[PDB]
């Protein structure tokens, strides 16, 4: 729900969540990444 | 050719070469040539249709996923996933519609091609 849930997933385990392409993943790092913000904080 | 009586692309293929050069105009040359022609059309229709449905291409590649069974394969390669790529390339929700597919087997086929494309 939260972006600081997201911050603490790995992208290993956002992989494996349903729905879940490799294009969608890249999206979620370049906006975090705008932030300044990284998956597995 | 349709006039010598040749109909289909197996005649044409696997005829005796000695017929085709009874042909006015055919060079040995050019019936080998005929011949490789017609071996690939039916390679690349043989290809074709295995693709399509789930006879050996998809049969193999959508297949490598642990669990896809023939029938599965052909289902997948009916919404254009016709290899192992194209499956690691999908959604649950792109899958969702597949008689037979729940959502827990479609992300555990996804998962496991995309564990053989992008990490074997």
């Amino acid at each position: 729900h939260y972006i600081g849930d997201l911050v603490q997933r790995t992208e290993v385990e956002l992989l494996k969540t349903p729905n879940l392409g490799k294009k969608s993943l890249t999206e979620i790092k370049d906006v975090l990444a705008s932030r300044g913000l990284s998956l597995g904080m | 050719l349709v006039e010598e009586g040749f109909s289909t692309l197996e005649e044409l293929a696997y005829v005796p070469m000695k017929e085709l050069l009874e042909i006015e105009g055919l060079d040995e040359p050019t019936v080998e040539a005929l011949r490789e022609r017609a071996k690939n059309a039916l390679a690349t229709i043989a290809q074709a249709q295995e693709e399509s449905l789930g006879d050996n291409k998809p049969a193999d590649d959508l297949l490598n996923l642990e669990g896809v069974d023939r029938d599965l394969a052909f289902k997948l390669a009916a919404r254009g996933v016709c290899t192992l790529e194209d499956l690691a390339e999908q959604g649950i929700d792109d899958l969702a519609d597949i008689e037979g597919l729940t959502d827990e087997k479609a992300g555990a086929l996804i998962m496991a091609a995309r564990n053989i494309c992008w990490f074997g």
